[PDB]
């Protein structure tokens, strides 16, 4: 089948800025390429087809270029609605496969996140479950590392993740992290910490609390 | 390189209202069926022409009282259409699709602008 | 008003099978190509099949491939994927979307033009289960420069969605509702958190408002120091 690759994977703009993305195909497709564009929750849409003709409706500050294996996406002047993710698709040959996408994401200053930690619950307790929660509040960019320890020991394998969409507002991530143990093992240790890090901080941050106090 | 399929820019009918035209195409694998399709471009618009779907190691026929009729020696076709006057000047673009056995490949003719006049 | 309107999806058991539908309306459906593509939680597209307008020919994802089958009955407006032999890893929105495929406007016009909404298929083995609703108390650990982070534990559903609003949806500045993670026991689990004026604890009270609806299930949670 037919590899389609896209970079960057991510790219930070400002509102007016030009932007350009590139699409790559494992062997020629001559111009036979879409591009898409999807924001989260809604069906993608069409911007772009035979690598360079704009579908209707589509603002003219799109364009595309690209004829073999290289194709590009230029928007002239990003607009508050064009961010989004993109995608570029061949249908020279099938499958017709997708690129991974390109998100294009908004610009702003670097910002250390706010750690939050929260113990588990009593009532949670009460049926022999802990689930201990590290809160990283609107923060960016969205890249951070948190690492669980219980009594200075690594955590691997009984933690996940989940982070929002970037913030229209102020453009901020958020992230929490979600430590979960037996009832029996949550009490067998004392010391239970959330570690940051982040490219807003100079070294890693421990958010912690100890058990029952 | 990608399929490529390859008509003359410009072909003028005769007086009688016949055209004609070389439509050759490079071929990746070996299909045992491929749709070979005219369409015309005009006023931003598009319709068919004509098309015939050949198979086996046959060559390309039209049925039956289409006004295109073809040949084949291998991956192209010389293409004629009869009956035509000057509203049907426009572009005719040969379209060649290899169907079975999958993958499917789509090859997209570069056009040849027909110019007609009524007699 | 073009309009593309999937339906059939739900939760299935790995190894059985389901069928999507996708009706069209307000265009010559019987003139267009049709593409099935989906999108797993958190991923990217990716194509699935395609039909010709009169359904002479179809050609599918290698992934799916003597197990799915795209059909059409263009007498119904009507476009079909029976999906055979499930995994795990068919989990995501299926949408169906239209292609002129050269046939109209230009001869070189391919593209997927006008999508439908998606239709969700969730391929597991869990049952259905409404969340347990814990509280994220606010504390000295979650408060910050005078500002105060709690929150709702949504833990154990099973299927996706739930929503979550604070106070009524009297309160909305602040709140962050995560996206859902899927646990390895196989159900579903979330958090929704808020940060407020750390003044403002113990004077304003705060509740989160959960709802799943495929267990009829509809909770507060009163949040407290």
């Amino acid at each position: 089948d037919i590899q389609m690759t896209q970079s960057p994977s991510s790219l930070s703009a400002s509102v007016g800025d030009r932007v350009t993305i590139t699409c790559r195909a494992s062997q020629s497709i001559n111009s036979y390429l879409d591009w898409y564009q999807q924001k989260p929750g809604k069906a993608p849409k069409l911007l772009i087809y035979a690598a360079s003709s704009l579908q209707s409706g589509v603002p003219s500050r799109f364009s595309g270029s690209g004829s073999g294996t290289d194709f590009t996406l230029t928007i002239s002047s990003l607009q508050p609605e064009d961010f989004a993710t993109y995608y570029c698709q061949q249908y020279y040959s099938t499958p017709f496969t997708f690129g991974p996408g390109t998100k294009v994401e908004i610009k702003r200053t670097v910002a250390a996140p706010s750690v939050f930690i929260f113990p588990p619950s009593d009532e949670q307790l009460k049926s022999g479950t802990a689930s201990v929660v590290c809160l990283l509040n609107n923060f960016y960019p969205r890249e951070a590392k948190v690492q669980w320890k219980v009594d200075n020991a690594l955590q691997s394998g009984n933690s996940q993740e989940s982070v929002t969409e970037q913030d229209s507002k102020d453009s901020t991530y958020s992230l929490s992290s979600t430590l979960t143990l037996s009832k029996a093992d949550y009490e067998k240790h004392k010391v239970y910490a959330c570690e940051v890090t982040h490219q807003g901080l100079s070294s890693p941050v421990t958010k912690s609390f100890n058990r029952g106090e | 390189k990608a399929m490529h399929v390859a008509q003359p820019a410009v072909v003028l009918a005769s007086s009688r209202g016949i055209a004609s035209f070389v439509c050759e195409y490079a071929s990746p694998g070996k299909a045992t069926e491929v749709r070979v399709t005219v369409l015309r471009q005009a006023d931003s618009q598009v319709t068919e022409v004509c098309a015939a779907t050949y198979m086996m190691g046959n060559e390309l026929t039209f049925l039956d009282d289409s006004i295109c009729t073809g040949t084949s020696s291998g991956n192209q076709v010389n293409l004629t259409i009869q009956g035509l006057r000057a509203m049907d000047t426009g572009l005719y673009i040969c379209k060649v699709e290899l169907m079975y056995p999958p993958p499917y490949y789509l090859g997209i003719g570069n056009g040849t602008q027909i110019y007609v006049i009524d007699p | 008003q073009v309009q593309l309107v999937e339906s059939g999806g739900g939760v299935v058991q790995p190894g059985r099978s389901l069928r999507l539908s996708c009706a069209a309306s307000g265009f010559t459906f019987s003139s267009y190509g049709m593409h099935w593509v989906r999108q797993a939680p958190g991923k990217g597209l990716e194509w699935v099949a395609v039909i010709w307008y009169d359904g002479s020919n179809k050609y599918y994802a290698d992934s799916v491939k003597g197990r799915f089958t795209i059909s059409r009955d263009n007498s119904k407006n009507t476009l079909y994927l029976q999906m055979n032999s499930l995994r795990a890893e068919d989990t995501a929105v299926y949408y169906c979307a239209r292609d002129p495929r050269g046939a109209t406007l230009y001869y070189y016009y391919y593209g997927m033009d006008v999508w439908g909404q998606g239709t969700t298929v969730t391929v597991s083995s869990a049952s259905t289960k409404g969340p347990s609703v814990f509280p994220l108390a606010p504390s000295s650990k979650s408060t910050s420069g005078g500002t105060a982070a709690l929150g709702c534990l949504v833990k154990d559903y099973f299927p996706e969605p739930v929503t979550v609003s604070w106070n009524s949806g009297a309160l909305t500045s602040g709140v962050h509702t995560f996206p859902a993670v899927l646990q390895s026991s196989g159900l579903y689990s979330l958090s929704s958190v808020v940060t407020v004026p750390s003044s403002s604890l113990g004077t304003q009270t705060y509740i989160c408002n959960v709802n799943h609806k495929p267990s009829n299930t509809k909770v507060d949670k009163k949040v407290e120091p």
